[PDB]
């Protein structure tokens, strides 16, 4: 790379990071998607 | 305690419900005059056999097979139904 | 002569394998499946599917992924005709519902409707 | 259609058919259908009562000598009453050719078994039992080759789902592998895949 | 209705098998028990022998019965050599699973199957 | 442009973001939740618009072969540009 | 027989006079490939995929438009009709947008199975592809005018079916552009099934945008609820959610088409859903709480009850089991009081016989009527698929049709007769021209709207069309296995309801008002608070709390008409049933199953378990519910006429006024539709 340096993009990383294997900075899965089917809220005054 | 609805089950084309068909032409409207706070349900159906249900308080219900019958043991049967009332 | 007489019914079902909650709890649907309406190909209404009835497919806490418990959820049997699939729903000793086949009707058509000299059929652009 | 298609065998297309003709006219007792395939296939259904002789037949005749054993099959199409399809693979080493032989059992009927003809099969149709519960009679040790030990039912059968209806778990309160109800944790997505559009004309079916 | 019989041409060699195999099965009980080292009871064992020969009770074809102890007697000298291990022995013995809702309305409330 | 919860969580570009009454948070206690801070619409809100001086246009992403299929855009409407559908760039007829 | 022979690849085939070679090819088997041919609009014969040889013929002949001559060989596998397939194929992907990936016809695009099938594997054009200006003809259609074939099915169907005609072919050569050439929206009660009949991905479905692709949906068969049509659906869902509504082919009800409010009603099916079962607490508020005291409850509160003081009113969406374990719930206490939304006129005959509140004749016997009469109903909305069998029947059979009311569109033209009832004492005592333009009606046809039966002098408005439907029935010249008096419903449960004989209005509990009442699924709002007493204790069954849901004491959450397998009644009197899709959300069970298990807990058990025992106990209440796509005949018009002429009732002075009027009033009617995000969107777009 010190005769042919990679593209630069402004989305590319400056900082490489090894593997966080084991550590605080792993990572986590979970859903991206939202909540599917929404819930009825009951009012908040008495039939009264 | 009484009773709450009668169900006359039949058929248009079985000849077995034919007696019944001669009940409803002949005999129902006057019957339709007499009890007019009744429902007295006529179903139709392709291959049923003649039937007659007929529901009392509380739930109790009771079968009547109408199979073959003349139009007057129809009546009959549903002056039965009317008089027992149990 | 080697051969013996059994008028019994046919069954099956001690033999599969099958767990009898999936035996006795499940309607087979027999059914020719309908036309996509996307598409005018007729291709797919030529044989009759069987197919169980859909139970639970929930969500897992992980990945939102859609879990299910039901072993025949993905289950679809082809059958040439109507009765190979009833004789092999009363074979198996599944409790089934058979819909008839719905062909469409024969229309009329003809080009020369759209350009009636009296008739409510003209069409107003072409 | 010369770059890319593949090139006609009309000389295997013949040769083939007559020695159909000659199987089909020594045993008429047994046979019942042969035909030829377009890539010079010889396939002969039989009756399956005939299954012992006609295998010997192949197996001994002079013009025939299948002596090798490549392959046995079952196939599951359940619109048939007899939904198993038993498929023999013979190998003729002395004229450099190869033979198909079908029959057709359903769940019930049992096989005549053809170890006596061919070793081989005593683990082949062995197999078949395993997966498709087709009994084969006078085999000398038949039992299951690949499933569980306590496996229940016959896994190749086209009404056996994907997934069972077992599944093995690790359990510490009895410190054993114990079988479960199976509950998965991503449902198999079905697709329908198949085209609305009729792709080959030539294979078009009567109408009813 | 003429079909090929597998070993037995009516009903009552079908139920001399059945009973030959459930002698065996009987016999063979405390063998298991001992030499697998489970810790249930020869009672139970046998018990257990007499709920699938009930549950398995309702057939009458000789076909299907025919076919019934065949796998019986496979699984019978899966046991009487040692290719089983103890969880395959215990696999009849659901013990890990939850007892499954039977009345109508504790399967109403834990879901929706029927 | 990420933005932050009031239960302290990041919002990533689905909008996903779990509630505080939500147990599953409970899966991010002693590490952390991984987010894409380099959002798409926004990078893609900061590319100028091109003006070209032709009733329809083409566009394959750059690079020929290494972009998405090529299409063909018309720019008939003055109020509003044509956007790619693939690449999401926008061109404008400059009469 | 005047059959003539023709053959197709050497077979012989026998076939009516004037039918086409594409219909002889498909009589025989063969499937012609096709992009502008529909069975159900005209013929245009412009794309010219059908081209098809005949031999001894050097010229190929248009398919769907050639009549076949007789001794005709039809070659559709000769090596000229692919070539001409060919051609075709490439000049219709000359200029179209390569746009696969991001089109939402990929996968079902009828475009690419015929290029993959009978055109080539490769391109020759190395010119520039054309670009079209999108159009915008509302929120409900997604247009992509770029990938248009120029097919034109979009005019045919708005002009033939929908009977718009706002869409059109302007320009010339290869400039032409499909579109209505203007800022105009294409707001029809029958829109949608343009996305139907578009080949390719020029017209999508705006709220199924970008969401899931054809390959990976599991399709469900099921009927539509929305309306008292009963058409028959496909519920195309992925990973146990609901994704989109397609119709299903029935040539006697809906043939391929449905409504608006049935294709996207699903949105607000997955919205304001109920979950769990809810309880006041002592702030007078509902909150969550378990299966067990919610049924604790309400059995507590049931058996304290007994004759008259509990009641029970259907909603418009229920089926035919949950009203009969309520009815059997409700006279196991000895309470005939269940009642319906919908009011129907109980005097006379009543719900006794079935030939006073069906659609008698058939939905398909428009297609056998001379002349059709409508009285005091909007069929445009209140039934659309109605109205298009309507129109169809205008179209073709050359129907005359009438109408006694308000003059709303109806997309053709009728003889409006007035608005005034009297107008109908007129017909029966044949001072009108009408009167005898009915005398000499082969096949009559009077049709009676449900809406009209809802005012107070219902029953005189019924006894007068009877009077009119038996006068020109037993005097003028029908056949006698012709139907005449027609009733069309606009409620989904309410046939059912009336088989199963509840009564009709909820005039019953206004007479006395009970101590506990029961709503299964009673959104309209007929029944208040204000009419029961102090303390009333309500019930609330239902999928949606929109209506019924504030004022209930608990809340039990029921299921969805895609969310259980269900047996609804259509106002022809046809029984069918539902499918399960999903599964209902959270806590919320089976309608049939709830009121099993609140019997049970109060220690009066119904005797039955299973889906199947419910519908044997379906059969002995009424046979016909449990006979599936089957419409058993009603008979005895002229016991129920003898009935009518008892009891005297007097018209109003009121005129007859429809309550859907214009289109603005149609996409908002049930619970469903009421929290659905895109029915709000067609209202802003229509009132804006
Ligand atoms: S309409 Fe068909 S051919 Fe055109 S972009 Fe869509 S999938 Fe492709
Ligand atoms: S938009 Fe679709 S249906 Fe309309 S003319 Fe074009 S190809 Fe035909
Ligand atoms: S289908 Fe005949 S020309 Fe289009
Ligand atoms: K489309
Ligand atoms: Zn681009």
């Amino acid at each position: 790379p010190t005769v042919k340096p990679p593209t630069a993009r402004k989305f590319i990383w400056t900082n490489h990071k090894f593997n966080l294997s084991g550590t605080p900075q792993q990572y986590v899965p979970y859903s991206t998607t939202r909540k599917k089917i929404q819930e009825w809220v009951p009012p908040s005054t008495p039939y009264k | 305690l009484g009773l709450r609805e009668i169900r006359i089950h039949l058929c248009q084309r079985s000849p077995g419900s034919q007696g019944v068909r001669d009940f409803i032409e002949k005999r129902y409207v006057e019957l339709k005059k007499a009890n007019p706070d009744l429902p007295i349900l006529i179903r139709e159906c392709s291959d049923v056999q003649p039937k007659l249900w007929a529901r009392y308080a509380f739930g109790q219900e009771k079968n009547v097979s109408l199979n073959n019958f003349s139009a007057d043991q129809v009546t009959r049967a549903l002056e039965n139904v009317l008089s027992s009332k149990a | 002569t080697q051969l013996i007489t059994v008028d019994e019914k046919l069954d099956i079902t001690t033999l599969t394998g099958v767990p009898e909650e999936h035996i006795k709890t499940r309607k087979a649907r027999i059914f020719v499946p309908a036309r996509n309406n996307m598409q005018s190909g007729v291709n797919n209404t030529k044989k009759w599917k069987m197919e169980f009835d859909t139970r639970e497919r929930w969500e897992n806490p992980l990945m939102g992924w859609a879990s299910t418990a039901d072993p025949l959820s993905n289950l679809v049997l082809t059958f040439s005709t109507k009765e190979d699939a009833i004789a092999f729903a009363e074979k198996n000793g599944w409790s089934y519902d058979v819909e008839e086949r719905k062909v469409p009707k024969p229309k009329s058509k003809s080009y020369g409707a759209n350009f009636s000299w009296n008739k409510r059929t003209r069409v107003s652009t072409k | 259609t010369r770059p890319t298609v593949r090139p006609r065998n009309d000389v295997a297309h013949k040769q083939l058919s007559a020695f159909g003709e000659y199987v089909a006219e020594i045993l008429p007792k047994y046979v019942q259908q042969v035909q030829v395939s377009c890539f010079s296939e010889l396939e002969i259904c039989i009756h399956p009562d005939g299954v012992i002789p006609v295998l010997t037949f192949l197996r001994d005749h002079s013009n025939a000598q299948f002596k090798s054993l490549a392959d046995l099959t079952a196939v599951d199409i359940p619109t048939r009453q007899n939904r198993f399809e038993i498929v023999y693979n013979l190998l003729s080493l002395r004229f450099n050719s190869r033979i198909r032989v079908k029959t057709y059992t359903d769940e019930l009927t049992p096989v005549e078994s053809s170890v006596s003809v061919y070793k081989a099969a005593n683990w082949y149709e062995r197999e078949i039992w395993d997966m498709f519960g087709v009994f084969f009679a006078n085999h000398p040790d038949l039992r299951r080759i690949l499933t569980d030990y306590g496996f229940e039912g016959h896994p190749f059968r086209k009404d056996f789902p994907l997934s069972g209806y077992v599944e093995l778990r690790y359990d510490d309160e009895v410190k054993r592998v114990v079988a479960e109800p199976v509950e998965l944790a991503q449902e198999f997505r079905k697709f329908d895949l198949n085209s609305p559009w009729e792709a080959f004309p030539a294979y078009r079916q009567p109408p009813e | 209705t003429s079909v090929k019989p597998i070993f037995s041409r009516d009903m009552n060699e079908a139920k001399r098998r059945v009973r030959e195999l459930y002698r065996a099965w009987y016999r063979e009980v405390p063998n298991t028990v001992h030499l697998f080292q489970l810790d249930i009871s020869v009672k139970q064992g046998r018990d257990k022998v007499r709920e699938m020969f009930k549950k398995n009770a309702h057939v009458t074809d000789p076909r299907v019965v025919d076919l019934l102890v065949i796998k019986g007697k496979m699984e019978l000298e899966e046991t009487i050599n040692v290719w089983k291990q103890r969880t395959h022995v215990m696999r009849f013995f659901h013990e890990t699973e939850a007892p499954r809702p039977k009345d109508f309305l504790s399967k109403f409330y834990v879901g929706h199957d029927p | 442009g990420v933005r932050t919860s009031p239960t302290g969580e990041k919002v990533t570009h689905t909008g996903q973001v779990y509630d505080d009454e939500d147990y599953r948070r409970v899966r991010f206690v002693g590490r952390q939740k991984e987010v894409n801070e380099n959002f798409a619409i926004d990078l893609i809100a900061e590319q100028p618009v091109s003006q070209v001086g032709s009733r329809v246009i083409s566009c394959d992403g750059g690079g020929g072969a290494l972009g998405h299929p090529r299409v063909y855009i018309n720019l008939d409407k003055e109020t509003k540009t044509g956007t790619c559908g693939y690449c999401g760039l926008q061109f404008r007829q400059q009469h | 027989s005047n059959l003539i022979e023709v053959f197709v690849d050497g077979q012989s085939v026998m076939v009516e006079p004037g039918t086409t070679v594409l219909q002889a090819c498909e009589k025989v088997g063969m499937q012609i490939p096709r992009f502008c041919y529909h069975e159900r609009l005209s013929v245009a014969g412009n794309c010219r995929m059908c081209l098809v040889e005949i031999e001894k013929a050097p010229k190929v002949v248009a398919a769907c438009a050639m009549p076949v001559m007789k001794g005709w060989n039809i070659l559709t596998n000769s090596e000229k009709t692919k070539k001409a397939r060919e051609g075709v194929m490439e000049f219709l992907l000359a200029n179209h947008p390569l746009d696969c990936p991001i089109c939402d016809q990929g996968g079902e695009c009828d475009l690419q199975d015929q290029s993959m099938m009978f055109g080539s594997d490769r391109s020759r054009f190395l010119e520039g592809k054309r670009a079209v200006e999108d159009k915008n003809i509302g929120p409900l259609v997604k247009t992509i005018m770029t990938r248009c074939i120029q097919c034109t099915r979009c005019i045919r169907f708005a002009s033939e079916i929908a009977g718009v005609d706002d869409l059109g072919t302007t320009g010339r050569g290869n400039d032409m552009q499909v579109g209505t050439y203007i800022e105009k929206m294409f707001m029809s009660e029958l829109s949608g099934n343009i996305i139907d009949i578009c080949p390719v991905g020029a017209l999508t479905s705006k709220p199924y945008a970008f969401t899931a692709r054809p390959w990976e949906t599991r399709k469900t068969e099921s009927i539509d609820v929305m309306d008292a049509v009963g058409s028959n659906i496909v519920v195309s869902t992925r990973t146990g959610e609901v994704m989109r509504i397609l119709p299903r082919m029935h040539e006697d009800i809906n043939e391929e088409w449905i409504s608006d409010k049935t294709r996207f009603a699903y949105d607000g099916l997955k919205r304001q859903r109920l979950t769990e079962p809810m309880v006041r607490n002592e702030k007078g508020l509902l909150t969550h709480t378990t299966w067990e005291d919610a049924l604790s409850r309400v059995a507590g509160m049931l058996q304290s009850c007994q004759g008259n003081d509990v009641a029970a009113i259907a909603g418009g969406l229920v089926d035919a089991e949950a009203l009969i374990a309520l009815k059997d719930l409700l006279n196991r206490v000895d309470s005939d009081t269940l009642c319906t939304e919908e009011v129907f006129p109980t005097a006379g005959a009543g719900t006794d016989l079935r030939s006073n509140y069906l659609l008698n004749t058939t939905i398909a016997g428009v297609e056998e009527a001379d002349v059709v009469l409508l009285v005091g109903t909007n069929p445009r909305f209140e039934a659309p698929l109605f109205n298009a069998r309507i129109r169809k029947s205008w179209l073709h059979n050359d129907l005359k049709v009438a109408l006694i009311g308000s003059p709303v569109d109806l997309t053709y033209r009728y003889d409006h007769l007035g608005d005034s009832p009297k107008i109908l004492q007129d017909i029966a005592s044949g001072s009108h021209p009408f009167s005898q333009v009915l005398q000499e009606a082969k096949k009559p046809m009077v049709v009676l709207g449900s809406s009209a039966l809802q005012r107070n002098d219902g029953a005189a408005i019924l006894a007068a069309v009877s009077n009119i439907a038996q006068k020109i029935r037993t005097s003028s010249g029908v056949t006698g296995d012709w139907k005449v008096m027609n009733i069309l419903h606009r409620i989904a449960s309410q046939v059912a309801a009336l088989d199963l004989g509840y009564k009709p209005g909820v005039e019953a509990i206004r007479k006395n008002p009970p101590k506990m009442l029961f709503l299964l699924g009673a959104d309209g709002g007929c029944v208040t608070r204000q009419d029961l007493p102090k303390d009333c204790f309500i019930v609330y069954q239902g999928h949606h709390g929109d209506v019924g849901a504030p004022i209930a004491d608990v809340i039990l959450p029921g299921a969805a008409y895609t969310e259980k397998s269900a047996t609804y009644v259509n106002t022809e009197g046809r029984a069918q049933q539902t499918k399960v899709a999903v599964m209902p959300p959270g806590l919320a069970r089976e309608d049939w199953k709830i009121i099993r298990a609140l019997s049970e807990i109060a220690g009066m058990t119904l005797p039955y378990d299973t889906l199947d025992q419910v519908r044997n106990r379906l059969e002995e209440v009424s046979p016909n519910l449990v006979r599936y796509d089957d419409v058993e005949g009603a008979n005895y018009f002229q016991q129920a006429s003898e009935l009518s002429k008892l009891v005297n009732q007097q018209l109003l002075a009121d005129p007859l006024v429809p309550p859907q009027l214009t289109i603005k009033d149609f996409y908002m009617t049930d619970s469903i539709s009421r929290a659905s995000q895109t029915m709000a969107k067609c209202v802003k777009a229509v009132t804006e």
